Order: C-alpha cells, then structure tokens, then sequence
C-alpha cells in the first residue's frame, strides 16, 4: 500500500521546488491587465444602443 | 430563408417532444446484488430499457451502474413518473447488514429534496428463498426488537412495515409495496397500476381535488 | 336617491373592488410563471378574464342602470347588452373547467394528447362567440321596441323614444325566462352537477381500489363548487321567472335588487375556490 | 506507511509556509485606491425558446455570434442568436446529457454525459456523428477542444484526459484528482488548463508532460465551475460553500473570497468579462451575481429565471453574457 500512496509525493517534490511570486507583484498584474483592456469591455463601460448588435 | 429554416426545425422540435412526452420515466434504483436483474429480465453508463405494455411505454433506466457518487447526478431524473426499488428479502442475514445498508438507501431517496413528490415503487424479492431460510435463523440477527412469530406471513409484513415507516412525506408520495412474482405477467402489472394510479393522482392534484 | 337603491350600490361597489383584484392577481400569476401554461390553466385564465371584466365594465354599468338616467331606446340596449354578454360569458367559462377536469378521471393516461393545449383556445373561443351571440340577441330586435313604441305614441310624441331606463323597460322577460334561463343558464348548471358526480364515482373508485379523510374532502371541494354557483345565478333568474309566469305576483323591491349582486357576487368568489386550490397556483402567489 | 505519509505532510507544513512567505500584500488592499464601478444594469435582450426540458450546458461559439445549447430532451440546439433561429437541432443518442462545446473552427460540436461517452459531431457534412471518444469510467462532466483535433474531456471517474479524435485514442490521461472532476478549464495560450473536483482542491495541469504542476486549496466543499482569468495567469472557482474564490498561478494562493452572508446556495458556473473586470457566477437561488473581480464588491444581480442557473458564458469579444436555466429557457443579456 505504501509504494502505491508514495508517488504522490514525487508529485508534491515537484510542487515544492518551483519558485513563488509575491503576492504584490502578482496583484498588481491583475490589475494592471484590467486597466489597460478597461476599452474593450462592452459590459464594464456600457456601449451605445447602434453599435450594439443584439439590440440596435 | 433563414427564418423558413427555424420554422422547419421548430416545428420537429414540437413534433418529437410530444412524442416522447408520452412515455413513462422509470428510475430504477436497488442495492448491489439485491436482485435488481430479475425483474429487468421479465420487462422487454446508465442503461435504459424500453417496454411498451397495455399502450403505454415505459423507459425503465438502470442507472446502478454508475460509482460515482449520487449527489451529483440524482437531479437529472427529477421528472421520472415512479422509483422502482428492489430489495431482497433472503438478504437480512447476508453481508453492517445487508437489510440494514438497504434500509439507509431507502432512507436517503425518499426523504431527498428532489424526490419530494416522486412515488415508490417498492419490490421485495426472492419471497420463496426467503420463507425456507427462516427457520434455520430468526430475525433478531436482522431486526432485534422484532417480537412476532418466526413464519413467513408474520416476517414479510414486518420487514415492509419497517421500509414504509421511513416515508416522512406521508402526504405526498406514497410507497407501494408488492412481492415479486415468478411469472412475468404479474410483476408487470402491478407496475401498470402503480404507474397508474400516480398518474391519476398527479391529475387531481392540477385541478385542486387531492 | 333610496334606502334600499344606496345599500345596493355599496354591495356592488365592494363586490367589484374584491372581483378586479383578487382576478388581476390571477392573470398577474399566470402571466409571470411558465409552469401555469399547460390546458387547465387556459380554461383557468379564460374565466379570469371573464370576472375581472364583470368587476370593471358589468358593476358601474349596472349601478348606472339602477339609477335611471333618462336615454333614448337604443343608446339603452348598447348600454344594457354588455351586462348579459360579459356575466354569460363566465357561466360558461365555468362549465369548460367542469369537463375539462372530467377528461382527467375518465382518461387519465390521454389526457395530455388528447386536449392539448392548441384545442383548449379553440374551445375557449368558442365559449366567448357563443357568450356575445346570446348577449347581443336583444340588438338584433327581440326587445320591447314592440311595446314602448305604443306607450309613446299614446301620450302623443313623434321621434325615437326617450324613456327612464331600465332592465325590465328595454329587455323582453320572454327573452330573459325562454332563452337565457333555459337553454343558456340551466343546462349549463345541470350539467355541471352531472360531470361532477361522475367525477365523484371514478375518483372514489380508484381510491378504493386515511383514504375516507381524502375522499369526504374531495366531496366537500365538489359540493362547494356546485352550491355557490346555484347560490348566484339561480335566485335572480327564479324571479324573473315569477315575473313572467305570474305577472300579479307581487315581490318586494329590494329582494329583487339582492338577487342582482349574488349573481354579480360569483365573480368575486371564483378565484378563491378554483385558482387558491391547485398547489402550483397558490405557491407562486406566496411566492 | 504511515511515517512515509507524514513526511508528505512535512512537505505540506514548508509549502503553507512558503505560501505565507510570499503573502506581502492583499489584493484588496493594493486595489483600494480604484474607484468602484457601481450598479451594472444588463437586460436580457434576447430569450432563446425550444428546449423542453432542463438546460445542462451552453459554448459560445468563437464568433460570438453561434451557441449551442444541451438539455434533457435529447436535442442539441446551435441558436444563431442575433436573430433567434434556429441554426441546427442535433438528435442525441442518449438524453442524459451534462456538457456540450463548441469546436473553435466552428466545425465540430461535442457533447457527453452520463452515458460515459463524448460524441463529436461533424456541422459541415446534416450533422452525423464523427467520433464516440470511450474509456472514461465515470460520467462526462466537461468537454473542451483545443482544436479541431484534440479534445480534453473530464470525468466522474476523478480523471481527466485528451482524446486525439482522428484515432480515438487518450493520448495523455491526468490523474491525481481524488475527487469526481465536475469542471475544467482552457487556458487562453492552450498549453495548460485546470480542473475542479469534489476533493475541494483545483489542480493546474500541463497538457504536453501530462501530469499536475500546481494544486490550490482553500475551499471547503465541492468545486462545481471553474474558469481563467483572461491573462491566463489567475482563475476563480465557484464553489457549493456559496463563494468563489481568485487563485494566481505564478504565487500559487488565493487571493481574494467573493460572498455574503445573504447568499448561502450554491455556485453552478463562473465566468469573467473580458477585461477581467468582472467575475459573473450562478446560483442556486435563480440570480446571477456580477461580482467586481478587483474589490470584491457585489456590481449587480442579474434575475430573470424560475429555477437554477445550471450555466453561463460570455462571449469571445466580451459584447454579452448568455445564462441557461433548468427553466427551459435561455437569455441574452448586455
Ligand atoms: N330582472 C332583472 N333586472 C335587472 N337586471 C337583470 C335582471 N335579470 C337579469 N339582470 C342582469 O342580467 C345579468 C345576467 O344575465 C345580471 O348581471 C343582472 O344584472
């Protein structure tokens, strides 16, 4: 039972080596790509009745 | 035309839904080796058996197969007419009990959220290896506080007595308990009356009668 | 203008003040929910619709006739024949649930093939063609233009007659008694109690076949519906029967005035005991 | 045995502690100076009428334009929705369908269920059945293509797996789930994804070495709907416990819970707008919420069903959000 159960944690080996991102740098990526598509989101800034194309 | 073409479509659409809005959905639900086989073998993934009797067509959908776990696919077969479930009596003393594991499912699908207003059809089977193996053993092995004469009249309606007195929603759904029969033409019947009389009810409950 | 005349009036006042709403709400539930769409509930709406128009045009229509204003004789009958359209059309309403929830006892597993929805509508319409023929009957000349037009030209003038109006002044009573009472009031109630107990045999039957509780309050559901429609209509129609059979039978006033409101009182009390029933109905209204 | 799975559990105490360690801000701190957007106010603009039974499944199309649809009565329905027809109305096999997809090239249509089976069917022969994918043991929860030829799929049977469709064959099968797979999702650049299980842990697998890189833990109960962040660098999960929650790959936590104390149902879909903006999930309660992804403030509810909102999706240029409903219906909303 314990050669089966033990490849998982191979699998977390992997896991554990890999290098982490702080958080602030993280965060302000997410951010960073919302504002900058902020034009291109119909639904964030609503978009007049003619240009839209289910009810013009 | 574009719109000719959503007609044409809409119109098939309309034309097979009433077609299969005929038939009778039958969830078929048993334990592992309860003797769910028996009775698939006199009417004709998830398996779905088709039989027409006395004009109306019954889809009887095998669905024991699947395991993984019920809670995420048990609202699929919401719409379904009856539950159809076998249990076998020879099974009380089998194997923490096997009577006892049937009982708990019974539990959980009658007393579930989706299955409110859905009736049961309840099957218990293998009635004749069940009155000659008990003599040999009593049902205290099963049912402790059982206090009645060991026969098998005395033990059968004890045993249906404990399956219907799980049925909390005793207004609305309604557990109908028959005793399978060798001979195909009986066990199909009472399904039809069954299916019928929950259909009659169903009726009455859309006028404001029931 | 009168003691009895004002207490009439008040009666109508809040019957038509309980009928319009409680039968919007009807419509209203029908409308917002799409389980509500199935063949019963057409017929449902169909009499809804019917009410809500006896709450809305038939009670200040028949409070101005009581009053008498002085009209000419046929600006008269245009004001009297919306009261026998719209009240026959909810009688008959009536009767098409009746049969409607007869189909579902006597063929219970064809039920949902056989009155299909697109047949409940042709069904429906049928009962409001057949409502506005029996109500414009007195337009088309069976009427006592015969009669008034020697009472006028008796006291001297020439013209078009200008009279107090009333229902019994420009509505023949043959009319009234013949046609509307006994082809199109009493067969639509003696057929009534004869689906209902044939309802009554099947669902007892297949109960039969804990249980004695649900079938004496399915018996009192029937004995309910039968009794407050032969509450409403039945009174008014019996005197205008004693009216014409009997012309010296004399009656008091304000008996006939009381007759009138029972018959428009039915529409208030429909929704309550045919749509607040059906469990589907009352939950979405909760809901 | 049990020694050796307590070191695994070492392994677990380093990596909560290397999580923490990179913990050097909140997200709603850093996105506190933002001005919030306010009451969003979509209308549906279209309702979709035809399906005769519960709606399990809908894809947008790439074109944004075409959608299919899945329900219980055996039809699938590709709707073209600018207009309300009816472009095909696909006859299926077996009626107990839980996933459907649209193929990028808008040659292909999948679809599968519990019948264990992912049919692919050709639109451009009337559409036939090209391909029964068979080998899962569970039922089929979730189908995307990465093209016309690959297919993942996820299963009931706590794997997922990719199907080439012109053999047949499960080139790669990702296992390590403990849990049934309700949910799967497609990383824009294609080369990863992630799944979400019942075990309440989402795992981000890479498709080419075919085995899990990243597992992100957090939820309490089941993991019904997943989707990415539009960058492919985060993704949301909706979960049965009533929140979703933001977990970043690259700093490998969450980093933001979106709920009320008011919302105690269940999430059944997820999806962002397309600038990320907005995180839109459904509930058991018939609504779906429109959640402002950076704040985590509540934008708007979007009510127009009589039962669950079983799933939803935004279109490919971000113009409208779809949502199906065990009501039978569909609705078009921006
Ligand atoms: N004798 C009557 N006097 C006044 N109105 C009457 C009379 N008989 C019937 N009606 C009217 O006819 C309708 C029934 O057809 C009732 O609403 C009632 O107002």
């Amino acid at each position: 039972s314990i050669a089966q159960a033990r490849k998982l944690v191979e699998q977390l080996k992997m896991e554990a080596n890999i290098d982490r991102i702080k958080v602030s740098k993280a965060a302000a990526d997410l951010m960073a790509y919302c504002e900058a598509h902020a034009k291109e989101d119909p639904l964030l800034t609503p978009v007049p009745a003619s240009e839209n194309p289910f009810r013009e | 035309a574009a719109a000719e073409r959503s007609k044409m479509i809409d119109k098939n659409l309309r034309e097979d839904g009433e077609k299969a809005a005929r038939e009778v959905k039958l969830l078929l639900l048993g334990a592992g080796e309860s003797g769910k086989n028996t009775i698939v073998k006199q009417m004709k993934g998830i398996v779905e058996t088709h039989f027409t009797f006395k004009d109306l067509h019954f889809k009887m959908f095998d669905v024991g197969a699947q395991r993984s776990e019920r809670k995420k696919w048990i609202h699929c077969f919401e719409g379904v007419t009856a539950i159809i479930f076998c249990v076998a009596l020879s099974a009380y003393d089998l194997v923490m009990n096997r009577m006892h594991a049937s009982m708990k499912l019974f539990d959980s699908i009658c007393n579930n959220k989706w299955f409110t207003d859905t009736s049961i059809i309840l099957f218990l089977n293998k009635k004749d290896l069940f009155e000659e193996k008990i003599t040999h053993s009593p049902l205290t092995i099963c049912f402790p506080e059982y206090t009645g004469a060991n026969k098998y009249d005395e033990a059968a309606s004890y045993i249906q007595s404990k399956f219907e007195d799980l049925n909390k929603r005793k207004d609305t759904k309604e557990i109908y308990t028959h005793f399978t029969c060798s001979t195909d033409t009986k066990n199909v019947q009472f399904v039809f009356d069954a299916v019928t009389d929950v259909i009659i009810k169903n009726n009455l409950k859309d006028c404001g009668l029931f | 203008i009168s003691a009895f005349q004002a207490a009439y009036i008040g009666i109508e006042v809040l019957i038509a003040l309980v009928s319009v709403p409680g039968n919007v709400l009807v419509i209203w539930a029908v409308k917002v929910n799409q389980a509500l769409r199935d063949a019963t509930f057409c017929f449902i709406v169909s009499l809804a619709v019917a009410d809500v128009a006896v709450g809305a045009l038939v009670i200040p229509l028949a409070i101005l006739i009581n009053i008498g204003p002085q009209t000419y004789f046929h600006t008269c009958l245009m004001v009297a024949c919306p009261v026998l359209i719209l009240t026959q059309s909810s009688i008959l309403a009536l009767l098409a649930i009746a049969v409607d929830r007869y189909l579902r006892v006597k063929i219970p597993l064809r039920y949902k093939m056989v009155v299909t929805p697109r047949r409940a509508a042709v069904a429906i319409a049928g009962c409001w063609i057949l409502s506005f023929v029996v109500g414009l009957t007195p337009m088309f000349g069976w009427n006592n233009l015969s009669a008034v037009e020697r009472a006028w030209a008796a006291n001297g003038s020439m013209g078009e007659p200008v009279i107090k109006c009333e229902f019994e002044k420009v509505i023949s009573m043959e009319y009234m008694v013949y046609f509307n009472f006994f082809v199109w009031v009493l067969p639509p109630l003696l057929l009534m109690v004869l689906i209902y107990l044939e309802v009554f045999y099947l669902i007892r039957k297949q109960l039969n076949k804990k249980y004695y509780g649900k079938e004496l309050k399915i018996a009192k559901s029937l004995a309910l519906i039968l009794f407050l429609f032969a509450l409403s209509w039945l009174p008014l129609h019996i005197l205008n029967c004693i009216t014409l059979f009997c012309p010296s039978c004399h009656k008091p006033s304000i008996l006939t005035y009381i007759a009138i409101f029972l018959t428009h009182g039915n529409s208030a009390m429909n929704p309550i005991v045919y749509a607040f029933r059906i469990q589907k109905f009352r939950v979405t209204f909760l809901k | 045995l049990d020694q050796l799975r307590q070191e695994a559990e070492q392994l677990k105490n380093q990596i909560r502690d290397a999580r923490k360690a990179c913990a050097d801000a909140t997200l709603s701190q850093i996105t506190n100076n933002i001005d919030p957007v306010g009451r969003i106010q979509m209308r549906t603009r279209r309702t979709l009428r035809g399906h005769l039974a519960k709606i399990y499944a809908m894809h947008w199309g790439t074109d944004s334009r075409l959608l299919v649809s899945a329900s219980q009565d055996g039809k699938l329905i590709i709707w073209d929705s600018y207009t309300t027809n009816k472009v095909h109305a696909i006859p299926l096999r077996s009626s107990w369908v839980m996933t459907c997809a649209y193929a990028p090239s808008g040659n292909y249509v999948a679809c599968g269920g519990l019948d264990n089976i992912c049919s692919i069917y050709n639109l451009k022969t009337n559409v036939r059945v090209s391909r029964e994918l068979a080998g899962h043991t569970g039922y089929l929860s979730c189908c995307r293509f990465l093209d016309d030829n690959q297919i993942v799929t996820s299963s009931g049977d706590t794997t997922c797996a990719l199907w080439d469709i012109e053999t047949g064959q499960q080139t790669t099968t990702f296992t390590g789930h403990t849990g049934d797979v309700m949910s799967l999702s497609l990383a824009p650049d294609t080369r990863l994804f992630v799944s979400g299980a019942c075990d309440a842990s989402a795992k981000l697998w890479d498709v080419r070495e075919g085995m899990c890189r990243q597992t992100f833990t957090g939820h309490e109960s089941d993991i019904n709907a997943i989707c990415f962040f539009p960058n492919g660098n985060a993704f949301a999960t909706g979960s049965d416990d009533a929140t979703c929650r933001l977990f970043d790959l690259r700093a490998d936590q969450e980093l933001m819970t979106y709920s009320h104390d008011n919302i105690i149902c269940g999430i059944t879909s997820v999806s962002f707008s397309k600038s990320g903006r907005l995180l839109l999930a459904g509930y058991d309660d018939f609504n779906c919420n429109v959640w402002d992804a950076l704040k985590a403030d509540r934008a708007g509810v979007l009510a127009g069903h009589d039962n669950r909102v079983s799933c939803l999706g935004v279109t490919d240029d971000g113009m409208a959000v779809a949502t199906g409903s065990w009501d039978s219906f569909l609705k078009i909303w921006n």
